């Protein structure tokens, strides 16, 4: 693409989206003012939303006491341009916050992936005849996720996990064979670098970078 | 069998005799070593300077013609290598024994 | 003409001109034309000898046309062989024998370079060839009759002539332009641009002449004449293409392997039988009655045209082998004749061809009579020629109802004519060593036949450029100049369009001569700069040592001066001639040149040095000149000259 | 052999021959000529899957002729040629009236060839590496 | 029709190709401004170090542009070709309000604009409004009132990328004239006499330092990445 | 040969056909002399098979060839769909009409 | 129909004005493209026919099919004979001809219906050469028909 | 077919209905049964004149019973003028000043004689250039190498 | 949300998907849910439907 | 470049202001008034020639 | 050739009021020059071998 823009499938003139829970959209009396998203090599994906609320002349909030943003719910975000929206992040709410200052009153709500579910408990298990790859597929199956692990050729015939999560555990094990987790939508997927497939597209310094920042050392 | 997009290198550095800017520095480092004593004036309104760029020029011409391909260098006037090779049809082939 | 609403796209189309204004580089161009029409789709030349108004050569196009095809390009192909395979070698010549006339390419060259409207005389209207080496020759008083035309025009202010240097000879040349020089002078308004009649030493006849010489011996008349004119050179070479006719070109070949005749030989044996003109020959030997007879007429018609297409194919072939029996002649000439007798069944002698035609024409006469009357379906027949033409194939084959009584017949006598060209044919195949098939073709004919070669003979061709004398250039520039800065300002070190070069390079010891001569006769140069191309340089007029008129700016601006202080006096000529008058004269002259003066034509700090106006009994006028009934005005006039030189000094001092 | 990239394509009212079995063609300034003729003469809605190709002139067919009408004219052509023809500059447009009864209303579109290969032009081995997909 | 007053006009439409016009979605000025004013701006980076007499300059970006006008709305009864109307200015500026200002549900903003009187044409978004009413019928009836108003300018992205025709990236083509040089042209294309070598045997040329005044050159983009 | 050819100098009468449009995939003309009366295609279909690999990828053919060919390579995938319904009509009448 | 009207070739022609050379074209072209209608005609047929092709009670004698055109403007003027227009069946015979060979194709369809009920036929093959000669072949399959 | 509605011998011009892609249906053409007429082909021109007579004949109305002399003859012309002046800057008739849009001429060895006074007649002749519409659009590209 | 219409002589099928959408390639899942097969050809008083797109 | 008399300045525009004023009664315009704003350009290896900067 | 036309060797020539002196040293100029030209040409003479 050396046409000196970003393509996108229509006009950048009007940007919309959608919240989705537990499979339908928020009423459209909600007024939501910012939304995040970040993704990351290694790290559990996230989400945030800014919602404007709460009344000093009621003295109450709304949406805070409603069954929309409730922890354990899940949650689905979907963002495009004139309509024609895609979808960014899948997961569930973890955390409510409300901030109240002299001219201001908002409600954040925040959530994860389920990929956070094996973050919370220490364990202790020996493994057997089993090689790397036979443990990082149990260790994400235990807890309801789906998979997709590189193979590996060796192959131990004991080892111990002690008093660490299962999220930890896969990490050490994993960069010990030149590994990169990537989790994205429920799915956990763990594979060696790929620096042969195709450019996504061209960003270019004179025609569309807004920002700019690298190093060597 | 098909045509190629064409394009040109932008590294123009060799440290040989195509490479203008490399011989224009090896010349007055030549000039200094043999004549500072009477020649001590390099700027570029010096016809002797002027000389010297003149000279690295056709030094370049000349080189890019002797790598001109062979099939070219040796070729005749009608085409052909009657004089120059013998081919396989005739060199190769053995009488009957 | 339009009948439906709608949006339209036209390849040419009538523009409507409408405003003309006072300009000061308006050429007059006097020469031939291919045509001279007022109306775009009439026969008759009306226009020749009438000065008309162009604006661009889409209107040039439309009443005079384009220019003339070239009749001498030969292309010229070899045959040899590689180590066993064959290479083919393409050669296509500059022609040597070019058309004489250049008004389409020197309009191109006018308009590309800045001209604006103008005026066409045409002379006549183009002539052809005689043969391939014989060019069409111009006829001097042609040229006279048009200046003489012209010179009833009020408008114009340049004179240039596109076809002069194609003269026979160098002293009508001179003659041509001593007699526009004086013209220029009789009236007071104009300036002629001359040319070198050529660039190289030329003969006449008697001895070998150089150029510049030549024309400085030629225009022999006096300053009051040669202030009005001035020259340059050299001749420029051009990026316009020939106009030529593919059809028209001839292709020579030569080949290791002669396989002209052998092509030709087996053509015509296929033709020589049933399936190419035997059967022909054969079966060509009241609103329902009109269907059923039309159809009947349209078979034998359908049936005719196929007999003389075969004649066509014939001729074509037969004639290869005549181009390539370069040897023993005997049997060009056996050939040519078989060839000559069989024509003469389709040719005026008996001509198969116009009954063919004749039918046709009747055919539909016979089917659109039904429109009005029984009658017309009569006298189609036999007081018109359906009866006629039929006899023409077969005088009286209604005699019986198997055809007899041909007592003339157009039909089969084309078998034995068939035979003779064919055994005249093969006497050349023992002959003919060194042609090779499409020898004695045309260009468009091998199309079909071959690809790669016309394609590389097309791209030969166009590589060919005309090249023109510098006039007809100078005319735009000066249009150029007159616009960006006015009248007053030098055309020199202005730049030509679509030149790639001066024909011949002229050095510093020759320039020099060029400017500065005993003669005064001053030659303007065109000249090649690194990083800029091709320039003019200097602007001196051929009395280029006087005072006060060797500068064409100078000269020009007088003429434009004059002419319109003139037109501001007509108002007062049949006023009393007293002091109401000489004042009111007065203030009007004045304030013209005060405008010129504020526009930077004018030298002088203020007014009082830069012009002047008397008028009056006792200062310009007498006693007499009242009674006479005479008024004399004096003016002068100081003017801006241009730089021509740059000195240079250095000089400096220690800190 | 340097002119490579204006391209060689179908003659737009394509004829065919029988002296030899081939559909005539067009290349460099002639193919840019019936790109022109093309675009001028289709209707913006007419292509089946590129819904807006063509030209609205048919707008102003039955209306008077005066300057506010000049201005729009101008627009349209120097719109369709911008997002339709990567290949020429648009020079000048002239719009006149040369009958004061008959119903007409001329236009001359005077253009540019461009020297230089634009990002949008779709030939064959120059876009793989200089244009978009 | 030179003798024909014009008068101002704005038209609503829905697509950023100004092709799909908004149904009902026409004004029509009753009296036209007496002028209209536009703004052009240009930025650029000035950053310079101390102890120097100049900065190095460098272009950064161009602006969007800027139109204003005023509009008067009268319904008296001393203009002559109008008539006075029952209800005054009322439907005059609501339907002015339709036009330029109100929300549309179905592309979910508000409308684009084309603005067009003789000369000029002009596209773009509403930015500022000011209505002031002044006259009155005795039963509260508005009968006249004043407007400014503040228009910004629209480019669609597909259109500001041909009005640029951005061209080292493209190729180029050449016809020798006698003067040219083969260093000297390549300085002129490319910004460097260096690659003379690299043009020369991209056409197949021997004796470069002597070019023939008819020859077409071929000059290639430099390589990326 | 079965269609009517007309040529672009006369007003729309009929000349011919379309015979010499077809007359470069036949390496040996002899074969196509009475095409229209063979009976036995299997010499025919050798040549056609070797024009169809000698050209594959070459460059080399006249447009109206080019877009003909092209045309019936993009069928192939009908060919593919086209076929699978006998065993569509199997499955149907075993498990919806006999219900097994 | 899928073109736009600059090309001459739709239902309301070219309009007069543009002269006889234009409409000459557009007829050419009108004959270029009938290569590719008459090629997407028969495969729209071909699903026509599949009832016929699978039957119980009587197979079609073709397995190759076509279809006249008749949505074009001057079809007419463009066949050299009109006549085939009126009858699919001899427009087939015309166009595909030989191509088809019934006899083989025939065969494979019946046995695979006769598969389905676990049946099979293979002796006629060669038991009804003791009867007939050459007529074998439309016997044999008139049996399986009927054994269906 | 289209071609024969709109010109044809008669001069008996039929407008056509017709159906556009992406359009609808629409009226194609507006022209009278005089369609080959020079100065009567189109509709809007007759309609035009229809309206502007009408007009001007009420107006004149109010001088029926005047004085037949130079203080009435001045008074009619100064009206109808008016009239017309505000017809050309809407937009209805051509010229670029009055000069050459319209006339009125009202007088005594103008327009009438002696015995028309004695008779009671009073003639105005009044002349009008209207604008006509563009029925046809012709392009033309031509080009120049950079 | 849903929408419908009525089929006037000039429609086609791939310009008003694209009118509706944004989009022409549409057309076969909006053919789909009308029950048309010949489609490249509409009759000038159908009234079809327009479903909309799917969220998740 | 900007020259007039004595006057020749190099840079570029940053600011222009343009109102119109008088019309013919079509909307051709034949009146307007305009302000400019123009800085100032220097090219790097000028400038160290001007500031000829001379212990070195 | 690759010289400017002050030098004087090239195919204009020098204009004549430059004097006498001027033309003279040209020539001085045209004669040393032949030097590195009389060895160039041989190399390119050899690759024609």
């Amino acid at each position: 693409n050396n046409s000196g823009t970003i393509e996108t499938s229509q006009s950048v003139d009007r940007v919309t989206h959608k919240i989705l829970i537990d499979g339908s959209e928020i009423p459209g009396t909600y007024q939501v003012k910012s939304i995040q998203v970040t993704k990351e090599v290694n790290r559990i994906p996230t989400a945030r939303l800014v919602i404007l609320d709460g009344d000093a002349a009621e003295r109450d909030f709304k949406v805070s006491n409603s069954d929309h943003f409730v922890p354990g719910k899940e949650i689905e975000i979907t963002v495009g341009y004139h309509s024609d929206d895609e979808t960014i992040f899948k997961g569930v709410v973890i955390r409510q916050n409300l901030k109240i200052r002299n001219n201001q009153s908002i409600l954040i709500v925040e959530s994860r992936d389920m990929a956070v579910k094996m973050t919370l408990r220490r364990k202790s298990k020996y493994f057997y005849e089993l090689s790397d790859s036979d443990i990082l597929e149990e260790l994400i199956s235990n807890h309801g996720l789906e998979a997709d692990v590189a193979s590996t050729e060796n192959q131990h015939t004991e080892l111990v996990q002690y008093d660490v999560t299962d999220w930890d555990f896969m990490m050490l094990r994993l960069q010990a064979n030149g590994l990169l987790c990537l989790v994205d939508d429920g799915k956990v997927s763990i594979q060696k670098p790929d620096l042969s497939s195709e450019a996504l597209e061209t960003v270019t310094f004179g025609a569309t970078i807004l920002e700019f920042d690298a190093e060597m050392d | 069998t098909l045509n190629k997009h064409i394009s040109i290198p932008k590294d123009m550095s060799s440290k040989d005799d195509l490479d203008f800017h490399f011989l224009r520095e090896e010349g007055i480092r030549y000039i200094k070593e043999l004549g500072s004593n009477f020649w001590t004036d390099y700027n570029t309104h010096d016809p002797g300077i002027t000389m010297l760029e003149v000279l690295c020029y056709a030094i370049s011409d000349l080189g890019n013609r002797i790598n001109i391909p062979i099939e070219d260098l040796i070729a005749n006037e009608e085409g052909g290598v009657k004089g120059q090779f013998y081919k396989v049809q005739e060199i190769l082939p053995s009488a009957p024994t | 003409t339009y009948k439906t609403p709608g949006v339209y796209i036209e390849e040419i189309t009538k523009f409507p001109p409408s405003v003309a204004q006072v300009e000061t580089a308006i050429p007059a161009f006097i020469g031939y034309t291919q045509f001279a029409r007022t109306k775009p789709s009439v026969d008759s030349d009306d226009l020749i000898l009438k000065p008309k108004r162009i604006s661009s050569l889409l209107d040039f196009t439309t009443y005079y046309g384009g220019a003339q095809n070239e009749q001498g390009i030969t292309v010229k192909l070899t045959d040899t062989l590689i180590e066993g395979a064959e290479n083919r070698t393409i050669n296509v010549p500059e022609p040597t024998f070019k058309s004489p006339y250049l008004m389409f390419y020197s309009l191109q060259m006018y308009f590309a370079n800045g001209g604006g409207p103008c005026y066409i005389v045409s002379t006549g209207v183009y002539d052809d060839w005689s043969d391939s080496e014989t060019p069409p020759t111009i006829n001097f008083s042609d040229l006279e009759s048009g200046l003489a035309v012209i010179r009833k025009e009020d408008e114009p202010t340049l004179l240039l002539f596109p076809d002069a240097t194609n003269l026979p000879t160098d002293d009508e040349f001179y003659s041509l332009y001593n007699s526009a020089l004086m013209q220029c002078n009789d009236l007071q308004d104009r300036f002629t641009i001359l040319d070198t009649y050529s660039d190289q030493t030329y003969n006449d006849g008697v001895e070998d002449l150089d150029p510049i010489p030549a024309l400085r011996n030629g225009i022999n008349l006096t300053k009051d004449y040669l202030k009005y004119g001035a020259a340059y050179y050299p001749f420029v070479q051009t990026i316009l293409n020939y106009q030529y006719s593919a059809d028209e070109i001839v292709i020579q070949h030569l080949s290791y392997n002669p396989n002209a005749i052998a092509t030709a030989l087996d053509n015509l044996n296929a033709v020589n039988g049933p399936t190419f003109i035997d059967a022909i020959l054969d079966d060509l030997r009241n609103s329902v009655k009109v269907a059923n007879f039309a159809s009947l007429v349209e078979s034998v018609l359908s049936t005719l045209n196929e007999l003389i297409d075969a004649k066509e194919e014939i001729n074509k072939d037969v004639n290869s082998a005549i181009a390539s029996s370069e040897e023993d002649n005997a049997i060009k000439t056996a050939i040519s004749d078989a060839l000559d007798v069989f024509n003469e069944d389709f040719e005026g002698a008996d001509k198969i061809e116009s009954v063919a035609k004749n039918l046709s024409d009747l055919l539909i006469k016979i089917k659109q009579a039904d429109t009005n009357t029984k009658v017309e379906n009569v006298l189609s027949i036999n007081a018109l020629n359906f009866s006629a033409e039929f006899e023409k194939l077969l005088t009286y084959d209604v005699n019986t109802g198997l055809t007899a009584s041909v007592t003339l017949d157009l039909f089969a006598n084309i078998g034995t004519r068939l035979d003779d060209i064919i055994a005249a044919v093969s006497a050349a195949e023992p002959i003919d060593v060194n042609n090779g098939k499409l020898n004695g073709r045309l260009l468009s004919d091998i199309e079909p036949l071959d690809n790669a070669t016309y394609n590389t003979i097309l791209l030969e061709i166009n590589s060919h450029k005309v090249t023109l004398p510098p006039s007809s250039s100078m005319a735009g520039a000066y249009a150029r100049v007159d616009n960006d800065r006015g009248v007053w300002k030098s055309p020199a070190n202005i730049g030509l369009n679509y030149v790639s070069k001066p024909s011949v390079t002229v050095s510093h010891e020759e320039q020099e001569s060029m400017n500065v001569h005993g003669t005064g006769k001053s030659v303007n140069a065109i000249r090649s700069f690194v990083g800029k191309g091709t320039l003019v340089w200097g602007a001196r007029t051929l009395a280029g040592n006087d005072n006060e008129w060797r500068y064409i700016s100078v000269r020009r601006f007088f003429n434009m001066a004059e002419e319109s202080i003139k037109k501001a006096t007509e108002q007062f000529v049949f006023e009393p001639n007293d002091g109401n008058t000489w004042v009111r004269v007065r203030a009007m002259i004045e304030n013209f040149l005060i405008l010129q003066w504020r526009a930077g034509a004018l030298a002088g700090a203020k007014p009082e040095h830069a012009f002047y106006v008397k008028v009056g009994l006792g200062q310009t006028m007498t006693a007499q000149d009242i009674l006479e009934g005479n008024m004399n005005v004096e003016i002068g006039l100081a003017v801006v000259r241009p730089a021509e030189f740059i000195i240079l000094k250095f000089s400096h001092k220690m800190q | 052999k340097s002119k490579d990239f204006l391209g060689t394509g179908w003659g737009f009212p394509p004829e065919f021959e029988t002296s030899i079995g081939q559909v005539k063609t067009t290349s460099g300034v002639e193919d840019i000529q019936k790109s022109l003729e093309i675009l001028f003469s289709t209707k913006i809605g007419e292509r089946i899957m590129q819904p807006t190709y063509g030209c609205n002139l048919d707008e102003l067919l039955f209306s008077p002729i005066n300057r506010t009408l000049k201005t729009y004219v101008i627009e349209l052509i120097k719109n369709a040629i911008l997002y339709h023809e990567p290949r020429i500059d648009p020079e000048k447009i002239d719009i006149t009236q040369g009958n004061e009864i008959e119903g007409e209303l001329l236009i001359h579109l005077q253009y540019i060839v461009r020297a230089t290969n634009s990002r949008k032009n779709m030939v064959y081995p120059f876009y793989l590496e200089e244009g978009t997909n | 029709s030179e003798g024909k007053l014009e008068k101002l006009r704005i038209v609503a439409y829905k697509d950023s190709k100004f092709s799909d016009e908004v149904e009902n979605g026409e004004f029509i000025t009753l009296l036209n401004p007496e002028k209209y004013k536009f703004q052009y701006r240009v930025e650029q980076n000035e950053d310079q170090a101390s102890g120097t007499s100049s900065a190095p300059i460098r272009f950064n970006k161009i602006l969007p542009q800027t139109l204003e006008f005023d509009f008067l709305f009268d319904r008296t009864g001393v203009i002559a070709g109008y008539e006075v109307t029952e209800d005054g200015i009322i439907n005059d500026i609501d339907h002015f309000k339709k036009v330029v200002y109100d929300y549309n549900g179905e592309k979910h903003k508000p409308n684009y604009l084309m603005i067009t009187w003789g000369s000029l044409l002009f596209k773009g978004y509403l930015k500022e409004m000011d209505i002031e009413y002044k006259l009155f019928r005795p039963d509260g009836t508005p009968i006249r009132a004043m407007a400014t108003t503040k228009i910004g300018e629209f480019v669609e992205e597909e259109l500001r990328t041909a009005q640029e025709n951005n061209q080292p990236d493209m190729s180029h083509y050449r016809t020798v004239k006698e003067g040219d040089t083969l260093p000297l042209m390549t300085y002129r294309i490319y910004g460097d006499s260096k690659y003379y070598l690299e043009v020369a045997k991209a056409n197949g040329l021997t004796n470069f330092r002597r070019l023939k005044t008819g020859t077409e050159l071929i000059f290639p983009p430099l390589q990326k990445q | 040969r079965k269609i009517h050819f007309f040529p672009s100098d006369l007003a729309n009468e009929p000349l011919g056909d379309w015979r010499n449009f077809f007359s470069t995939i036949v390496s040996d003309k002899t074969l196509i002399s009475d095409i229209e009366n063979l009976d036995d295609f299997e010499k025919l279909r050798g040549n056609i098979e070797e024009f169809l690999a000698a050209y594959d990828q070459s460059g080399k053919l006249t447009p109206h060839l080019t877009l003909f060919v092209s045309f019936l390579k993009l069928l192939e995938t009908s060919k593919k769909r086209f076929n699978q319904l006998t065993k569509r009509h199997l499955d149907f009448y075993y498990q919806e009409i006999l219900h097994l | 129909h899928e073109f736009p009207e600059t090309y001459g070739i739709s239902d309301i022609g070219l309009p007069p004005k543009l002269g006889v050379k234009r409409a000459v074209l557009a007829r050419q072209l009108k004959g270029y493209l009938l290569f590719f209608d008459q090629i997407l005609a028969s495969y729209f047929e071909h699903l026509s026919k599949i009832k016929s092709l699978l039957s119980l009670d009587q197979g079609p004698s073709f397995t190759y099919f076509t279809q006249a055109i008749k949505d074009i403007k001057d079809v007419e003027e463009l066949f050299k004979d009109p006549t085939l227009l009126e009858n699919d069946e001899e427009l087939t015979k015309s166009l595909i001809g030989k191509l088809d060979d019934t006899i083989e194709r025939r065969n494979q369809l019946m046995d695979h219906l006769i598969a389905r009920f676990a049946e099979n036929f293979s002796s006629y093959a060669f038991l009804m050469k003791f009867l007939y000669g050459e007529s074998t072949d439309e016997i044999v399959l008139q049996d399986k028909q009927s054994f269906l």
